[PDB]
């Protein structure tokens, strides 16, 4: 499928950005996650970016770990995740739909098994957070083969040698963390996404002024979950302000 | 790219986020200039040996060997500065943060002798070092955990996860990549991503160097089998290293086996475990059918890694080397043996290796071979536990 | 009649009950054999440096001197086998008790070291160790008890009198009177009667001589002082003996100062005693103004001995030494000092001798002087103790 | 005086041997030890070996060690001690009283001063426990300047040297722990008392038969003591008996 290649084309119809938040599946249950995450798009975001529960997310923070905390107290595993994937997808046909992966849960059963599980589910993306382009070659490979695009991160440390693998090796979007980003365009990179510290509106249009596609929203969304974990009801609500007003940005 | 192999076979690598690779890059590269570098091997091997007390002694255990063919040999590393081998490497990699200009030290400890060792390191070569360390750990390691703060170094609790080594080597890679720009990420183990576990072997290789030159000087020959502890594999390796070309030369890496093998609570994942991919490399793990990684458990805290050097699984892998397992009785056994027969408390890390030595003679009374058991550790951190079995 | 002068000065003599004389001459006649057999002097030095890990090495401590005229060594007896300088003598008593077709030892122990020193060289050399330790000592130091046990010694507790070192001491007098056919007192410091106090500094003195070859290798010229602690005179007799000939050495002795001198609460009876006739010498004691021994004060348990060597006595009256006393505190500090800027944990008991150098140092910053602090052992043992008074 | 000399001179004319018992001064206490030393007297000693109680008797075993105990418990010093050798002295004119000593309380405010104590008061010898032959020439000087006996053990392990020494230089009697005593009087020493498990009748005969011209009981009569704490009037009567049947194996 070509997902993201058809949002970003209607976005630019449009002349907006695109807006995405991101969430641990399963987190804090899986009914509350999945009309979570139903909130989250009728609340207006452009795609998702779910995460697998892992026992050691090494590339996480304070917010994402208690998550990963939150789901498996509920006992949530990545084949549950998948069930909840298939959910999502069958609920929505065109909203983009990326994971973002530790390393061991794709090579666990076989690199490739696991994105022929993706392109099965409905996936349209997956980026493991701890392989760097470097060793990327089996896992974009294997993407490639069962139509899932891989995503690499683009660091603020990267260098011009850098910035042309994740051009050539990256598929529908590139997570950023002005120069770069014309560097990216100037490579035919997939559109840039900023990510890190969107956690306002404000920051939404600043990234589409940059030249941004879009923004990312890396915890945003996680903290109001962890911060109404006694009000189911509330929690939706807030979700969907915060999603909104983020949206509205990006127009 | 890299300057040299990242990989042992298909086991190593450099699984890392993005963010992560220039550090990596970076320390290869001042590290392989290190090498070449006269002053830093001079000025390494001054405090090698006038600080940390080397070379160390290869002692005869008499006694222990009796009646049989067995001739057994010591590498006595329990009675270098800090009691356990982890000095020499950490010696190295504190040089290693001075040349790259680097003024603090980051490190992740769970029996704690890694973080003592990085602590004293700190404090002699004048770096600020900050020690991660598994909540679990700390309340279990009162004694190493004061002896860090007095060497001046912070320790902070890590209550994520399992709250243990795996956890605290998260939290020390979260710091790093934030960081690494004044900071050095001082790993403790001959494992993690390239090019540490290049870079603990290198600077524990000296290990196997006196050894060969040691037996040489009392047996005129090299001996028939090496025998190393393996919790992440940098006292092994270091054993090991300078003996891989002498085929003649057998190298046997022992795993805890815990309380049994059959009964899932051990920590050998070389043996009994299944390669994954964690801590920024490809080796086995010790981890559910799901994925998850899992914890290593031992009678001796300090063969927590539920993991191995990517070398180890390779060396493994063409036959090089033997990996076997050792349980919690037979190491206490040999434990107990040592303080008996030779007046020497082996750590309970260093005492699997002794155990299986011993069941290599006790099994072929009449065998004749030249046996070296590198005693990693002290164990007089082990007493009150071996007290307290024994008491129960 | 003897082989050796049996007196320093008007110091020491075999003070012992007529039935252990025999005991005390055959010792001496064994010793003057011994020292003149190269044969035992090899397999001394074979033992010193295959077993205990001989020569140790000698630490220049720049940052502790930093931004004073002052050079300090430290000779790095923390790393010797056992983490203290008695294992030298200890090792060289029981080849002494062998050459004398004796199969038994007899120690007695207050802190604990020299129990598990002579526990350990008993098991090395198959010897049945039995040692004498005061009921509220084998209460205070559980840990050296089961280390001792754990080397195959039987621990004997003694609750006579104060139920101390002296009262240990005193045990071991009385089983040796009777038993010394088979069964050899090894003595744990260079006093007690006869030849003793000359053994002892002759099995300790290997600490003077790799120091002067040392410091000498690596600055050219003698200290212009060596300071040892003194709680019997062992470590510091051992370290003095090879400078005695070298009058531009100082030699600087330190006794427990502990609550301070005029508090009464102490141990130092060389400067701060009266001689009396104890334990088969004539040395200075700590006793009453009636004539009864008393106990000798000291936050390090080491420095319990309340009296001291003979030879210390006679060294300090003509003025070829010099003794000092350190307060609890300024050892507890020298001791803090030490772990923060050089990444060693110092003995309590040795935190007397480096406490004395770090006042040399601080009092006059620009006075230019070469020093050597004998770092008898490792203070690992003293972790908590240090916790609970900086906790308290 | 010459106490010693007239004691064994009254003992050959009525062939018989000399039963000395030994106690520690002041055990149980002072007043109780009084009792107990004339009662001793009363039962037959024909003369007395006391000790003052001292810190560390590394030559003396439990039972005696105990006596020490007891004794500081109640107080006792030398000084006392003295003050009761003085008392006893006064009470009984002829009989010899001998101390065990430790060489520190002897040195402690000068040998000489010690002796000129010993003199005053009374005492006939003294044996300092912790002072073989080869390092008396102090002591047993200042003895003889002083009219005191410095006695000394002939133990079992002695050699003919030995023999000559003690024989020489000792006076009052030698402590002896066939041919020893032959020797012994070959040499001219002071009378042997045997000493060491003499606790029974038949023990005190024996000794007299082997030549000896008597024997000391080392530790019996402290033993009897420390049996009888809770009753002092039982202790006196034991004490009396046992010396008195000891007293009578000597005639
Ligand atoms: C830490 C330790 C080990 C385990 O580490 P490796 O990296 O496997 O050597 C082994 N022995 C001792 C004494 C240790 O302290
Ligand atoms: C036992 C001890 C001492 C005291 O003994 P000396 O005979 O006075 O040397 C000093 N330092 C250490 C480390 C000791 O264990
Ligand atoms: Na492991
Ligand atoms: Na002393």
């Amino acid at each position: 499928m070509e997902r993201y290649e058809n949002l970003f084309a209607q976005l630019n119809d449009r002349r907006e950005g695109a807006f995405v938040p991101f969430v641990t599946l399963g987190d804090p249950g899986i009914e509350q996650s999945l009309k979570i995450i139903d909130t989250l798009i009728d609340a207006g975001a452009d795609a998702l970016e779910l995460g697998v529960p892992f026992s050691d997310p090494l590339a996480d923070g304070p917010t994402i770990q208690n998550a990963n905390l939150r789901a498996f107290a509920a006992g949530v595993t990545p084949a549950q995740c998948f069930e909840m994937l298939a959910l999502i997808r069958e609920k929505h046909p065109t909203i983009p739909i990326g994971l973002l992966m530790y390393a061991n849960l794709v090579f666990n059963n076989g690199i490739d098994a696991f994105y022929a599980r993706c392109e099965q589910v409905g996936v349209d993306s997956v980026l493991v957070a701890d392989v760097p382009v470097e060793e990327s070659a089996p896992f974009r490979q294997a993407a490639l083969r069962h139509n899932i695009a891989p995503i690499f991160i683009c660091p603020p440390n990267a260098d011009d040698d850098l910035l042309r693998q994740v051009a050539s090796y990256g598929r529908g979007y590139t997570y950023l963390l002005h120069h770069l980003i014309e560097k990216l365009k100037e490579y035919h990179a997939a559109p840039a996404l900023q990510g890190f510290g969107i956690s306002s509106p404000e920051q939404v249009s600043a990234a589409v002024r940059a030249g941004a596609a879009g923004a990312i929203s890396g915890s945003a969304i996680v903290k109001i979950i962890e911060k109404n974990l006694a009000s189911p009801k509330q929690m939706l609500a807030e979700l969907r302000s915060f999603v909104s007003a983020m949206k509205a940005a990006s127009r | 790219t890299t300057l040299l192999n990242p990989y042992f076979g298909e086991f190593g690598g450099m699984y890392v986020p993005q963010i992560l690779m220039p550090a990596l890059n970076q320390l290869e590269e001042a590290f392989v200039s290190a090498q070449k570098d006269p002053e830093f091997q001079a000025q390494f091997a001054d405090l090698l040996k006038n600080y940390a007390g080397r070379p160390t002694a290869l002692t005869k255990c008499q006694n222990i060997t009796a009646g049989t063919r067995t001739t057994l040999y010591l590498k006595r590393e329990d009675l270098l500065h800090g009691g356990a081998h982890k000095t020499n490497q950490v010696l190295g990699q504190a040089l290693l943060a001075k040349r790259m200009g680097k003024s603090e030290i980051i490190a992740e400890t769970g029996a704690g002798q890694h973080g003592v060792a990085s602590a004293l390191a700190s404090a002699l070569l004048g770096l600020k070092c900050r020690i991660y360390m598994g909540a679990k750990d700390v309340e279990r390691q009162s004694p190493n955990v004061f002896r860090m703060r007095l060497m001046g170094a912070e320790v902070i609790p890590v209550h994520s996860g399992s709250a243990t080594l795996k956890d605290a080597c998260n939290e020390a890679l979260r710091d790093w990549s934030g960081s690494y720009e004044t900071a050095h990420y001082m790993l403790g183990t001959a494992a993690g991503p390239h090019p540490y576990p290049t870079i603990v072997r290198e600077f524990q290789r000296m290990i196997g160097e006196e050894t060969k030159a040691q037996i040489l000087d009392k047996e005129g020959r090299l001996p028939d089998a090496v025998i190393a502890c393996v919790g992440g594999g940098s006292n092994a390796i270091g054993m090991f290293a300078d003996f891989i070309n002498d085929t003649s030369v057998g190298l046997i890496g022992v795993e805890p086996g815990g309380h049994g093998i059959e009964t899932g609570e051990h920590g050998a994942p070389l043996k009994h475990g299944r390669v994954g991919i964690y801590f920024g490399m490809k080796a086995p793990m010790m981890q559910t059918a799901d994925g998850q990684i899992e914890e290593s458990y031992s009678i001796s805290a300090g063969l927590d890694f539920p993991s191995v050097g990517p070398q180890h699984a390779y060396l493994n892998s063409i036959g090089r080397a033997d990996y076997v397992s050792i349980t919690d009785d037979e190491a206490l056994e040999a434990f107990k043996t040592l303080c008996r027969h030779e007046g020497i408390i082996p750590a309970l890390e260093s005492s699997h290796a002794l155990a299986h030595a011993l069941k290599m003679m006790r099994e072929q009374p009449e065998k004749e071979q030249l046996l070296v058991v590198n005693l990693s550790g002290r164990g007089d951190k082990d007493i009150f536990t071996v007290h307290d079995i024994l008491k129960a």
